[PDB]
């Protein structure tokens, strides 16, 4: 399996056992969209965890009837038992109508990470490659420097 | 085509009009449409007197029970309320509305929509079509329709300024400016 | 030709079927066939041959959608759960009419729209299998 | 015979109907069950290499079109699909219920004892919150895989075939998947045991002499 946006610059074909059988495409379709995705999650993660640090917390209260505020809700995994968990259930029904809204079944398009996004589309196939190769090596960077953050946060005690 | 043939949807750069419907409203309401655009319109109208309303009081106030009219727009509505200014504005509304709307919408205004249905009195020709005025308009299909999106737009404008002024105006105060 | 009582029988079975099969169509022209009392009213067919329903049964949303049905019934089973756990336990709204304070009409008006999210679901399904 | 109208249940002529939900077509069953039954997995050494059926629950619905001619008794097909959601749910419930006593995840109220667990979670603020969610999720995963017309014995699916494999499972041309039902149906069955004798063991204290200690 070459050319699936996935040789880049320092590395070829990044496998010590990956793709055990060096086959089964559906298997490695079902890996492709788990890795976009994870990829596309861990970006928006890390991005949530040097926002808050370099751009103060925002300014409102995230929960007017609990009296939380947004300014009050610590960075990093210790937000999980401060945030409202009716709160993390509106994120789960945002992560639902995000991954229930367009089919993403083995074959369709939603299986291949094109969820009909765009805005940051190119137009031609190369200008294509690149910007794909791009997504997922930012995204691969970013699983690594996310759970990185996670063990961080853990062992550290804090954000940093 | 989009909504009917209804005026609106025009954009302001050039024959790509905007046809603003995120939501699909129009298309899976098509026969629910000529009430969607005389609540627009009736909304826009409404909004327009509301901003000026507004506006003019900070300027000059008519004498009155010194409890609704010395007031501020935000604490008006209440004292208002009270002294018997809008009871009568609302019995004054409460006789337009009824007699114009019930009776242009429902067949049979002595009887409620779940009993008489119909509701084919709002076409979508007649749709802010209250026969006020007409000898105003232009005496030319282009220029009413140009009127028409004239009123829309400045009703959807007014919409946004009267929720803008009377959010900002609770929660700062002041007059015509209602900026910190 | 010597007329069997078969063949009256048979007659009687003609007539019988060629009546039953031409009264259904618009040649009777009787009060039961009359919009709203026994037909599918004109233009929307509620079932087909077989007996599934059609789109047409839904009446004025009729064209929304199966996503945007599935998500007002889970936004509606959502905001109605919440109403109902915080007007019957969670900060129960009895017990604050036995404090002396009004009701909160945030959990009325939430609680008002689970019989909404039951009849937006069946419909939602009823749209996913029309393909709609 | 009776015309085509008037044809309900006993009527002579009534092809037998199934449309239990309102938005699908009609579905007519022919009896099976039995002939299902006679070519179906499950039936091990443990009970002499034969499908141990007694009281013949497996026909019941062969016996519908001699009862009343309406889908009263399950299919032998929804009863193997009863039977592996029982496992499924049954092998989770006593993994849950030997790691409740041990384990705490969540904000929910620290019950060690999973007979209780379960009330003081719906009476906690933010436990409903998270029961509403799995609950919700349950009915997603539950509804997508509505399988029921298991019930007249035409599913269209082998039971248990809920879209879920993340593992070259099915797929592999080794790994025999008969086994492998065989082992989940057995399993199923195992842990179903299990949970009664928990729950026996917490209303009649010594009934399984291995859990007298437990919850
Ligand atoms: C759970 C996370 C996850 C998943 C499902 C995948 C999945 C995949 N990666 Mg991958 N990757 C990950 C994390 C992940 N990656 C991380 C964190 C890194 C950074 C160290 C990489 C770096 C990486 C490289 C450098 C390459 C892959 C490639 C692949 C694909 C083929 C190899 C394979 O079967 O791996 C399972 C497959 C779709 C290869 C590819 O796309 O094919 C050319 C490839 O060259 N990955
Ligand atoms: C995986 C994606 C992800 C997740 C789970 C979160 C989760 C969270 N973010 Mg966050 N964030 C993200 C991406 C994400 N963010 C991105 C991409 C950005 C850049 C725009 C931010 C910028 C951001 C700010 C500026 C703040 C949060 C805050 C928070 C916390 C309060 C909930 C809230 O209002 O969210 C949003 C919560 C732990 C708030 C907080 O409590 O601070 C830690 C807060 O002030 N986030
Ligand atoms: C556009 C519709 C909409 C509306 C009306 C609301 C309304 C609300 N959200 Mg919200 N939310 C939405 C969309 C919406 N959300 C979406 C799309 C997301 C995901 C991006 C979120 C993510 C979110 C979080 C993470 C939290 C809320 C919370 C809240 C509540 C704060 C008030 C309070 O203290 O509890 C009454 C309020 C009822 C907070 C909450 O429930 O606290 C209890 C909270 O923490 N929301
Ligand atoms: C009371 C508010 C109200 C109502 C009822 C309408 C109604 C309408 N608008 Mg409209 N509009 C409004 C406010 C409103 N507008 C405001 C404030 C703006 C400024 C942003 C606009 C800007 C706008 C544009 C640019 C266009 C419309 C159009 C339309 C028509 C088709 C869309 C539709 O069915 O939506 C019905 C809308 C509702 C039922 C309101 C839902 C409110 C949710 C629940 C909140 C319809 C008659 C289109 C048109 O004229 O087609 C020819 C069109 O292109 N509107
Ligand atoms: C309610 C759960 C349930 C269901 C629906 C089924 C369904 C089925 N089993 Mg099964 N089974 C179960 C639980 C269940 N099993 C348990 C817990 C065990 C362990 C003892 C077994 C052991 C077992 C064997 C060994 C065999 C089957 C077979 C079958 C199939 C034909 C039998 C039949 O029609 O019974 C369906 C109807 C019922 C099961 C009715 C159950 C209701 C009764 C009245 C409850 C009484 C039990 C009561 C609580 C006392 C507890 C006793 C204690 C041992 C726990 C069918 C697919 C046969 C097969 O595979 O055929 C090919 C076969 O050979 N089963
Ligand atoms: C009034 C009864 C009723 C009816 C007619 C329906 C009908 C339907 N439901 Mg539904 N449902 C019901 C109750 C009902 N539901 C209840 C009580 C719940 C739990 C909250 C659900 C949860 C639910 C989910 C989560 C989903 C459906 C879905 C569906 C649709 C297709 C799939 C299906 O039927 O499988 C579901 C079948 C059932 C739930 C069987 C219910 C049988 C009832 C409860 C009678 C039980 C009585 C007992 C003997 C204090 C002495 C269909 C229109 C699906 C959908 O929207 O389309 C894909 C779907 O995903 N249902
Ligand atoms: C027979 C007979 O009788 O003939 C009749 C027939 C008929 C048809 C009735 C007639 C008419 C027409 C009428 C009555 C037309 C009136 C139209 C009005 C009052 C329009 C107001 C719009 C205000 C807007 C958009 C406000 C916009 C405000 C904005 C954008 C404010 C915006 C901000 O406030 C906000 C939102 C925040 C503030 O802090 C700052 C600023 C920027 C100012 C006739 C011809 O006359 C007579
Ligand atoms: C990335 C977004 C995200 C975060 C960050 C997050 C976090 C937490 N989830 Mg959550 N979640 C999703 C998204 C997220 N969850 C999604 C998409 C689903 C559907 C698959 C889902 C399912 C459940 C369920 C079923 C439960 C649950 C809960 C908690 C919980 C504990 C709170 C606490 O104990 O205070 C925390 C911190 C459990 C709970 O205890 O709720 C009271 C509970 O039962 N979640
Ligand atoms: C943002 C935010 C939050 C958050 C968050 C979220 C959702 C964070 C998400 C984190 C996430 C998504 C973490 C997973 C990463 C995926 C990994 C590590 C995959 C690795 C996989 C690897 C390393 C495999 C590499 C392989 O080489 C192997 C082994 C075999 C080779 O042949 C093939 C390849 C090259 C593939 C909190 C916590 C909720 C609160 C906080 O306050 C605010
Ligand atoms: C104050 C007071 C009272 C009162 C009151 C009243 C009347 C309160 C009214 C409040 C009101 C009326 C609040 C409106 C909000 C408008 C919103 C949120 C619009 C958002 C609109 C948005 C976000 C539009 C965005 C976009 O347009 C953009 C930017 C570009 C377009 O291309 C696309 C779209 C259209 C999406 C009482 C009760 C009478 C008495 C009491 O005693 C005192
Ligand atoms: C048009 C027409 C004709 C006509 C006509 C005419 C002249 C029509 C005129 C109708 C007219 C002049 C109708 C007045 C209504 C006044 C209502 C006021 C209510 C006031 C109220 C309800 C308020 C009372 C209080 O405020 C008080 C006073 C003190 C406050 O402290 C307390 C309250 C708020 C309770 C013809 C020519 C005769 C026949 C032709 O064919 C058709």
């Amino acid at each position: 399996f070459e050319n699936e946006l996935g040789v880049q610059a320092p590395t070829g074909f990044f496998d010590p056992l990956g793709l055990s059988s060096d086959g089964s495409i559906d298997n490695f379709k079902r890996r492709r969209a788990s890795e976009i995705k994870h990829g596309r999650v861990a970006m928006l993660a890390t991005m949530g965890y040097m926002t808050p640090e370099i751009t103060g917390k925002f300014p409102g209260y995230l929960s007017y009837s609990q009296s939380i505020k947004f300014a009050d809700v610590p960075n990093g995994l210790a937000a999980m038992s401060k945030v409202p968990v009716l709160g993390w259930a509106q994120v789960a029904a945002y992560g639902a109508v995000c991954e229930l809204s367009q089919d993403q079944s083995p074959g369709t398009p939603g299986a291949a990470g094109d969820f009909g996004f765009k805005v940051i589309t190119s137009e031609d196939e190369e200008t294509l490659k690149r910007k794909l190769n791009s997504e997922l090596a930012n995204g691969r960077l970013a699983m690594m420097a996310i759970i990185g953050l996670f063990f961080q946060d853990g062992l550290t005690g804090g954000a940093y | 085509e989009f909504a009917g043939g209804l005026i609106g949807g025009q954009s302001a750069f050039a024959s790509q009009e905007y046809n603003f419907d995120p939501l699909g409203l129009a298309e899976k309401f098509p026969e629910q449409l000529p009430f969607f655009r005389e609540a627009e319109l009736k909304h826009g109208r409404i909004a327009m007197l509301a901003w000026v309303g507004l506006v003019v009081p900070e300027f000059v106030r008519i004498p009155g029970p010194e409890k609704c009219w010395q007031a501020s727009a935000v604490d008006a509505h209440s004292a208002c309320v009270e002294t018997g200014a809008l009871t009568q504005v609302f019995i004054f509304c409460g006789t337009l509305e009824i007699c114009g709307t019930w009776a242009k919408m429902n067949p049979m205004p002595y009887l409620p929509l779940s009993q008489s249905g119909s509701t084919g009195g709002l076409t979508m020709e007649n749709a802010g079509d209250y026969r006020l005025g007409v000898n105003f308009l232009p005496d030319e299909p282009e220029k009413v329709k140009e009127m028409k999106l004239k009123e829309l737009k400045n009703g959807r404008l007014a919409m946004l300024a009267f929720g803008g002024a009377i959010t900002q105006a609770t929660l700062t105060g002041s007059g015509f400016p209602w900026l910190y | 030709y010597t007329e069997s009582a078969q063949d009256a029988k048979l007659f009687e079975t003609v007539f019988s079927t060629y009546t039953a099969e031409y009264l259904k169509g618009p040649m009777y022209e009787t009060p039961e066939k009359m919009i709203g009392r026994r037909p599918f009213n004109p233009g929307e067919p509620l079932w087909g041959e077989d007996k599934k329903l059609t789109s047409n049964v839904l009446g004025p949303l009729k064209r929304v959608s199966s996503n945007e049905l599935a998500f007002l019934t889970m936004i509606c089973l959502a905001i109605g759960a919440w109403g109902e756990a915080q007007f019957l336990w969670f900060d129960p709204q009895f017990a604050a009419i036995d404090r002396g304070e009004y009701f909160n009409p945030i959990y009325i008006i939430a609680a008002s729209l689970l019989p909404v999210s039951f009849w937006a679901h069946i419909a939602c399904y009823i749209q996913k299998a029309n393909g709609k | 015979a009776h015309p085509k109208h008037m044809l309900v249940a006993g009527v002579r002529g009534y092809e037998m109907e199934w449309q239990p939900i309102p938005g699908d077509a009609v579905k007519y069953p022919k009896p099976n069950s039995e002939e299902m039954f006679k070519t179906m997995i499950g039936a091990d050494v443990e009970t002499g290499g034969e499908a141990w059926d007694p009281l013949g629950f497996h026909k019941l619905f062969d016996r519908n079109f001699d009862f009343n001619m309406l889908p009263v008794y399950p299919h032998v097909q929804w009863l193997r699909e009863a039977e592996i959601k029982h496992g499924r749910v049954c092998m989770l419930a006593f993994i849950g219920c030997f790691a409740q006593a041990g384990y705490h995840i969540g904000s929910y109220p620290v019950q060690p004892d999973w007979s209780k667990a379960l009330a003081e979670c719906y009476a906690s603020p933010t436990g409903a919150v998270g029961l509403f969610q799995i609950s919700v999720l349950i009915g997603w995963i539950e509804g997508k895989n509505y399988n029921g017309d298991a019930w007249v014995g035409m599913s269209e699916k082998e039971p248990g075939d809920l879209g879920f494999d993340p593992a070259g499972f099915t797929k592999n041309p080794d790994f025999d998947l008969k086994k492998a039902q065989l082992q989940e149906i057995k399993n199923g069955r195992l842990a179903m045991v299990g949970c009664a004798s928990i729950a026996a063991n917490h209303f009649i204290p010594g009934s399984v002499p291995l859990l007298t200690g437990f919850y």
